Parts: structure tokens; sequence; C-alpha cells
């Protein structure tokens, strides 16, 4: 069996847990959205290869600088998230999450994911940001960040609609195999 | 699956959306507590008890891998039984803050943080040892692949499963925050859940600090062995001679990492620097040795420096000695990135204020 390890990193409530739930289930939590995602092995196929992809959440670990690294050893691929509806989350990619991921996982492929893509055109969202002289992150901004951090690839999805979720993990699995 | 569709099938039709959402979050907490207990019992049955009874490693190494597994199990099992006791009195859970405070507040907090810290603090070290052992000892590698092939490991390895205590602890504030969200405010119930959540964060801060100091100690012990203070016992300046017997083991580490030393006329030095409580130590990595060598001192006392960010260079920063004995010495140091410079500055300034 080809066994690979994935750890998802990023700011809190940029929907890490929710992203992992829809992928592993192939469905968005309809009646109730869980807070808890346990360490879980997803079966995923790419380029003709069956892969056991171990999924690790870090939701809850954002404030504990010495509990976080515990999840890092033996990682095969890092899913670094920001939320398109929070340009704060994006500035935090170069500022917090990549120096940390590059320190504890040297040479491990990183894929950059902008979640909540379904909020680039939300009117309610647009207003809130225009308050603090901000706006939903543009595709080129996410792709430019992706080039600057030396990411394997850049991806966007919406956990709500499921759009891009499958492809997110497909990409992450190819990166793990590289 | 779901609270709605199982327990309280006839009794869901009466409640508000907020009381449903509240029942769902309580149920998820209950269910994931049973699920954590089941994982801890995998660790016990498949790994710990067999490793012990079959003598796969010395008791002393085993005690450092599973220091207190039975106490960890009971800390969760008793909380779990109390959960079961509440579920019995009716499928709609009423007040839950007492049950929370009975785990995360007062003596119950002290116990839980003690036990969780004992279990986790040394774990990263113990797992490196098990990696080495797996690689060097075929009976141990065989045992590990035999054990890990058990259906209850759910295709995960010991090193995947053993981290669940720490991961479980980080869930509690999230779960509580989510119970608070669907609790009618102005209630004592709300006020006590808020207390319990604030106490969990404190417990996590405690476990964080425990892993930190245990790892840091072990790191420093290893650096001391590699520490070479040859060129300093005779040296070139008495600004350096007192650190001929440095001993990194008597100090506490705040930070560490690679820095570039812009020392001369387009001449640099790749260093490994340790930010200790009292001292900033500059070391040269030969490959498997750490060199204390001088001209500049390699050790800077933090009480007698200032930190200045460089105007034109977003990666660099200055460390200026303020001691009248210690000539016009500015140390120019370059961080990896601008972000690296940020955190290096923030910690240097903090440490200096406290020095």
């Amino acid at each position: 069996a080809i066994r690979k390890k994935l750890v998802i990193v990023g700011d809190g409530a940029c929907g890490k847990t929710c992203l992992l739930i829809v992928n592993s289930k192939d469905q968005f939590p309809e009646v109730y959205v869980p807070t808890v995602f346990e360490n879980y092995v997803a079966d995923i196929e790419v380029d003709g290869k069956q892969v056991e992809l171990a999924l690790w959440d870090t939701a809850g670990q954002e404030d504990y600088d010495r509990l976080r690294p515990l999840s890092y050893p033996d990682t095969d691929v890092i899913l670094m998230c920001f939320s398109i509806d929070s340009p704060d989350s994006l500035e935090n990619i170069p500022e917090k999450w990549t120096p940390e991921v590059k320190h504890f996982c040297p040479n491990v492929p990183i894929i950059l994911v902008g979640n909540k893509k379904d909020l680039r055109n939300d009117e309610h969202t647009r207003r809130e940001l225009a308050k603090m002289k901000q706006e939903p992150v543009k595709p080129e901004e996410g792709r430019d960040m992706a080039n600057r951090i030396g990411a394997f690839g850049y991806m966007e999805c919406s956990a709500k609609t499921k759009d891009g979720v499958r492809e997110v993990f497909e990409m992450a699995t190819r990166a793990a195999l590289q | 699956q779901n609270w709605q569709h199982t327990v309280g099938k006839d009794v869901v039709a009466g409640l508000t959306q907020r009381e449903i959402d509240r029942q769902e979050v309580i149920n998820e907490l209950f269910v994931t507590e049973a699920s954590h207990l089941r994982t801890l019992r995998v660790l016990d049955l498949i790994f710990y008890q067999r490793m012990k009874k079959e003598n796969l490693m010395p008791r002393e190494e085993l005690a450092r891998l599973f220091p207190n597994l039975p106490e960890l199990i009971e800390i969760h099992n008793s909380w779990c039984e109390a959960m079961k006791k509440l579920r019995e009195e009716g499928p709609i859970i009423k007040e839950i803050s007492d049950l929370m405070l009975a785990r995360f507040d007062g003596p119950a907090r002290e116990e839980l943080q003690q036990v969780a810290a004992q279990f986790c603090s040394y774990q990263s070290i113990a797992l490196e040892l098990i990696k080495t052992k797996q690689r060097k000892e075929s009976r141990f590698q065989l045992f590990m692949q035999e054990a890990e092939s058990h259906p209850q490991c759910r295709r995960l390895q010991l090193r995947d499963l053993i981290i669940s205590e720490m991961q479980r602890l980080t869930k509690y504030p999230l779960l509580l925050e989510s119970i608070i969200k669907h609790t009618e405010g102005g209630t004592s119930e709300h006020e006590k859940l808020c207390r319990a959540r604030d106490q969990c964060r404190e417990i996590l801060k405690y476990v964080n600090e425990a892993v930190k100091q245990t790892e840091n100690r072990h790191r420093l012990e290893g650096y001391q062995k590699r520490l070479d203070a040859t060129a300093l016992e005779r040296a070139s300046n008495p600004l350096a001679a007192e650190f001929k017997s440095l001993d990194l083991t008597t100090r506490k580490m705040i930070h560490e990492g690679p820095l570039t030393w812009r020392i001369s006329k387009d001449k640099t030095l790749d260093l490994h620097v340790l930010l200790l409580e009292d001292l900033l130590v500059l070391l040269q990595k030969q490959d498997e040795k750490l060199l204390l060598k001088c001209t500049f001192s390699p050790v800077l006392k933090l009480n007698a420096v200032l930190i200045r960010s460089v105007a034109t260079d977003k990666r660099a920063f200055f460390i200026i000695c303020t001691s009248k004995l210690g000539p016009p010495q500015i140390y120019e140091l370059v961080a990896l990135t601008s972000s690296d410079k940020n955190t290096w500055m923030e910690l240097l300034e903090e440490a200096v204020r406290n020095a």
C-alpha cells in the first residue's frame, strides 16, 4: 500500500476542519457541521495509483506554538489554507505559516488553497471588507502568493458547494508522490 | 451520524433551532469523548500492554513512551461515565456546565493538566527513539508492523495514534465555544461554560509550556555535548574569557535559528544563534560541532544591548552593545526572511526588557 501523510495548516475558522470533512465524505455536512475531524485515512486515486492519504487537522492548535510542531514529522504534503473572504488570512501565509512549514518540513511540497471561493461575489462579504479598505482576494493574488512561497501548485475551492474540493486533494496527492 | 435523526426523534418536533443546534454540539462532544477513549484503549491493548509483557524494550524506555497511560485513560473514562449518566436521565441534555467544570476547573483542571503534560511533554523524543529502534532492531520492526496491521489502528501507525491526547485537548475549547454559541446568555449556565472554556485554554497553555521546556532541555543537553569552547579559554579579549565554561544546560532557551553575520568588508558568517534568558550566543556550525570563537565577542549579555531594525534592509537588524568597555561594536545580523526578522526582533526586544 502507498501510504502518505497530509497536514492542513492555516488560520482558524478559515474552514480547515470543514474542508477535510467534505473531501473524506464526498459530501458537505447537510444538517450539522462537525467541529471535530479525527486523524483519518482517505482512499484517493491519481495517475493510476491507489494512495492511502492520512488526513491531519490542526484546528485548535493556532495559538499553541509548541503543540503544533508535534503534527509535522514525516509529512508528505502540506495543504496551506487562507480564506478568499479574509485578506488577513492571506498575509499570514508568508508571515506565519510558510516560515513554520519550511522550518519543520524542509523540502515538503506545499499546495496553497484559497477556501470560501463562493465569497468572492457575496455582497454581504464585499461590504464588510470595504470597511477596512479590503476586498476578497483575487485569483492572481493567490497565484502570486503561490509563486512567492515556492508552492507545488495553487488551488481554489468552496467547501459549501464542494466545488474544487476533490481537485484540492487530487493535487495534494500528486505532490505527495513527486 | 446525527442527534436529530437518532435520539430525540419524537422530541425534536417541539424545540427551537437553537435548542437543536445546542443538542447537536453536546452530542458531538459526548460521541467524540467515547471515540477518544477507544483510541486510548487501542494504545493500551495493541501497543503498551504487549510491549510491556513481551519486553520489546527496557521498562525505562517504555516508561518514557507511555509514562502514565492508565491515569490518562481514567481521566477520560470517569468523565465519559458521567456523560453516560447524564444521557440516561433524558435524550434532551439540560444544563451541562457542571459536567464541564467537573473536568476543566479547580482540582479537576490541576489533575488533567498534570496528567496530559506528563504524557505529551517527552513524546516527540520518544517517537524518534521508536523510529531508530524500528530501523535497527528487526524484532521490534516486525512487532510494529504486526501491531499496526490490526483493524483497530484504522490503517494508522503508533506515531499517528499516540498524538490523539494532545489533539483531543485542542478540541475542547472549540467544542465549548460552540456550546456557548447556542446557550441562552445571561444564564449561570452560560457564565460557567465561559469559565470552563477559559480554563481549557489555560490547560493547553500549561501543556504547551511542558512540551516546550522538556524539548528545550533535551536540545540544550545535546548542544552542550557538541559545544566547543576551545578558542575562548585563552582567547583575544577578556570580554569573552568568562564564557569559557558556558554550560548551556543551566540556561533557559527562548529562541534559536540560523542567522547571517555581516561582519566585515563584504564578508559574512552563517551562524546558529541561541536566544537564552540572559545571553545571545553566536555559534558556528562546522558540521557536527558548535563553535564558540571570536574582534567580536560570541556571547552578548542581553541587559547591555539595544535592538534596531535596519532602514534599507527588511531582513536585517542591529544589536548594539551599550557597555563602555566593549568598543564600537555593532553586530549586523540577517534573518532568513522579513518575517524571520520580525519574530527575531520581537523576541530580542522582549528578552532585553526582561533582562
